[PDB]
């Protein structure tokens, strides 16, 4: 499923041209502020949930098992913890 | 020893140019102007060539089928063509029927119509013109290279036009370019072969008189382009062959370089298997790829303007997956002309371009035509005992010199046309630009 150069296994090309300039001859850095702020801030929002919901919902769950355990522990807990076992 | 130019002007600023051959019994006389394409601006690009369509439309005295028979009449035939920097308007006839052909040359740069059914006509004529020089490859990977290499700039504007300029050309604009760019300070009346000095200065006293002068008349071949290193990309998987330039920045017609850069083409040299003797030249390059089967041919160029040029080389091949050998083992002789030259591959090309430059000219046209560009690029037509002395003044240190400052390390400028696929991205066919072992 892959060539190797002059016959890479592409469909025919045709009707496409590309163009670009010598890396001396343009600015490495041009847009980057724009690009820091404004392109990573639409990157990050469209992803935001994806993160935010299995990351908040597995640490919710581990707090409140580390907090029963913790309670499970104390004198507080000593009945509760006797029928746990 | 060839007869000497003989060169004249008029009261206007018209030079006269001539170079007798008493062994010929037709003549070249002819036109030429220091004025192209690169003299129009954005919005009136393609004018020019507009322009050379219809000065075969008719004038104010012959009508286009006038205009026919009576060169038919002559029995010779005319022609022209628009570059960036030049154009040129010529006529070959029989020796006595020179004064008929200065007579209709006047004619049609002076007092053609222009007329609105024959701008009307020609814009389509123009428009199917977009859609078949598609077929000549090097033409096209040509006008690609300008494209790139000057991007947006005058030099990078193709000679046609867009679409759009040939839709709203219109007589106005046609007469306006005409009347600013065709001045007799711009222009060279040139004869060659069988004809006489005295009598084509005589001719052009009674047609080019009533030429207008610039009202700044600066000297012929007088003009900032600023070279874009970048790649142009048009791949055809259809097509067999592909079809390569690469091209850095060059000299200019006045540079001090100009000899040094041609012996430095020379010694790259052309190539083309279709022809018996390619593969025994000395040049290492073509030993390369003759032996390896590289390419089809190769074509160095230097092309010179008046204020830049572009120095590369045009390549076709039909071996798509040694692309890559063919493009890598040409930057490495390129960069053989930094570090490697000595005076044995230096005086092997002076010795070829001494000879060279001399065999070019071997018919009226060329010769009109070297008169007419040397004219019209330098102000003066160069002696052979001057290019001998010129071309004998570079020495090998020198071509190093040159293309350390000019090849070594540079930005160039890439066009491919057709199945190519196996040519690298940018950044690996320049740096084969330098040798990291030097």
């Amino acid at each position: 499923y892959m060539g190797w150069w002059g016959h890479m296994g592409s469909p025919p090309q045709k009707g496409i041209a590309g163009y670009t300039i010598s890396p001396f001859a343009a600015r490495p850095f041009a847009g980057v502020v724009h690009a820091a702020i404004f392109n990573t801030f639409r990157r990050t929002k469209n992803q935001a949930l994806f993160v935010i919901l299995p990351v908040s919902f597995f640490y919710y769950v581990w707090t409140q098992a580390s907090e029963k355990n913790e309670w499970l522990y104390t004198k507080a807990g000593r009945h509760e913890l006797a029928k746990a076992l | 020893v060839s007869p000497k130019t003989r060169t004249s002007n008029l009261k206007n600023g018209l030079t006269i140019a001539s170079e007798s051959n008493p062994l010929v019994q037709t003549a070249t006389v002819g036109v030429w102007i220091d004025a192209g394409s690169r003299n129009e601006n954005a919005y009136n690009n393609g004018t020019a060539h507009f322009f050379e369509h219809l000065a075969f439309k008719g004038t104010d005295k012959r009508s286009q089928h006038q205009l026919e028979l009576d060169i038919e009449n002559m029995g010779g035939h005319l022609n022209a063509y628009t570059s960036r920097e030049s154009t040129v308007y010529y006529a070959k006839s029989f020796k006595d029927d020179v004064p008929k052909s200065v007579e209709i040359l006047a004619d049609i740069l002076q007092h053609s119509k222009l007329a609105e059914s024959a701008i009307d006509r020609e814009r389509e004529v123009i428009t199917r013109e977009l859609e078949e020089v598609n077929k000549q490859y090097e033409e096209v990977v040509f006008d690609h290279l300008h494209a790139t290499a000057f991007m947006n700039q005058p030099l990078g504007r193709t000679i046609l036009g867009p679409r759009e300029n040939i839709q709203t050309i219109t007589n106005t604009e046609l007469r306006k370019f005409i009347t600013e760019n065709y001045t007799a300070d711009r222009m060279v009346l040139v004869g060659a072969g069988a004809v006489d000095h005295d009598a084509l200065v005589e001719l052009a006293e009674k047609y080019f008189s009533h030429l207008p002068s610039s009202q700044s008349p600066v000297p012929l071949g007088t003009p900032i382009p600023n070279f874009v290193g970048s790649e142009v990309r048009l791949r055809d998987d259809t097509m067999p062959v592909a079809h390569i330039a690469i091209a850095v920045e060059g000299v200019s017609w006045t540079s001090e370089d100009y000899y040094t850069a041609l012996v430095a083409q020379a010694i790259i040299g052309n190539y083309d298997r279709a022809v018996g003797t390619s593969r025994h030249q000395g040049s290492r390059l073509s030993n390369i790829v003759s032996e390896n089967n590289l390419a089809n041919s190769f074509q160095s160029f230097s092309t010179s303007y008046s204020d830049t040029g572009l120095w590369g080389i045009y390549l076709t091949s039909e071996n798509t997956t040694q692309i890559d050998d063919l493009v890598h083992f040409t930057l490495k002789e390129w960069n053989r002309l930094s570090t490697s030259v000595s005076n044995l591959q230096v005086e092997r090309a002076k010795s070829q371009l001494k000879a060279g430059l001399l065999l070019s000219l071997d018919g009226t046209t060329y010769v009109a035509e070297d008169i007419g560009r040397q004219l019209t690029t330098l102000g003066r037509r160069v002696t052979p005992a001057e290019v001998e002395a010129k071309l004998e003044a570079v020495t090998e240190h020198d071509v190093r010199a040159w293309a350390q400052k000019t090849l070594y390390d540079k930005d160039i400028a890439l066009v491919g046309l057709g199945p190519i696929e196996g040519l690298y991205d940018y950044n690996r066919i320049r740096n084969d630009m330098s040798m990291m072992r030097w």
